[PDB]
């Protein structure tokens, strides 16, 4: 969740 | 952007700032035509509703209205049907923009488009390109910088990025790795969807789109970008 690829992701 | 330097939109007039309705920054993008902004699918995959998005062009600060900026709504949000995931495949998306006045973007000193590459035509590895974004300045940071930033990273060959001590096979020929020889600078969270711009034959070209990476500015852990010159058919069809 801290890296590129997970921005604006529900799980996070 | 880890390290690098601050800048204003004038230096990257094609950079698009994308937000989601609380109004929070999502990812960057690149203006390729008056009505089209190109970005990364992972930025919207979890909230595909085009109605929750706001795109700005000509904006240099995160939470302030850069004069001369243009606010747009997303008429069409096109995600790549073959998206999969870090290691993120086909991490590319198109946002058709139109203002409330029902118009596309109007070029100016702070709003310009970026040329697309010729198919399978990328700079030679080791070439220095630029990356722009509002991403974190430090991996540990909890906030995104208020001022736009940009930095320089060098293209890495797939054979070298393919190595196990790097990303192994998580990286494919549809991806481009880029990094600092000293790993002192790099893109980071919040820069996704942003442009990797390289000079090709005397022309600033959109060679990549920030996609994914292990941490930020970590040794042997390059930033991975969607290789744009491998998605031209996809782009043209969806933008006809």
């Amino acid at each position: 969740c801290s890296w590129r690829g997970l921005e604006n992701h529900r799980m996070c | 952007i880890i390290g690098g330097e601050f800048t204003t939109i004038e230096n990257q007039p094609w950079f698009a700032a994308i937000y989601r309705r609380s109004v929070t920054y999502v990812c960057g993008g690149s203006l390729i035509s008056p009505c089209w902004v190109i970005s990364a699918t992972h930025c919207f995959i979890d909230y595909p509703k085009k109605e929750d998005y706001i795109v700005y062009l000509g904006r240099s600060r995160l939470n302030s209205n850069t004069q001369g900026e243009m606010k747009f709504e997303v008429e069409n949000l096109i995600l790549h049907k073959d998206y999969s995931a870090l290691a993120h495949h086909n991490d590319i998306a198109l946002l058709k923009i139109r203002s409330k006045e029902g118009r596309c973007a109007q070029p100016s000193r702070t709003i310009q488009t970026i040329a697309l590459p010729s198919m399978y035509n990328d700079p030679q590895f080791g070439t220095s390109c630029e990356i722009t974004g509002f991403g974190k300045e430090q991996s540990t940071d909890y906030l995104y910088p208020e001022q736009l930033k940009m930095t320089v990273v060098k293209l890495i060959s797939h054979r070298e990025c393919q190595q196990p001590h790097y990303y192994g096979s998580e990286v494919t020929t549809k991806m481009l790795c880029a990094a600092d020889p000293q790993w002192k600078t790099d893109s980071c969270q919040g820069d996704s969807g942003g442009p990797l711009v390289c000079s090709l034959q005397g022309r600033m070209t959109l060679t990549g789109i920030v996609s994914w990476g292990r941490g930020c500015a970590l040794k042997d852990k390059p930033g991975v970008y969607t290789r744009v010159s491998h998605f031209l058919p996809w782009i043209r069809s969806h933008t006809k």
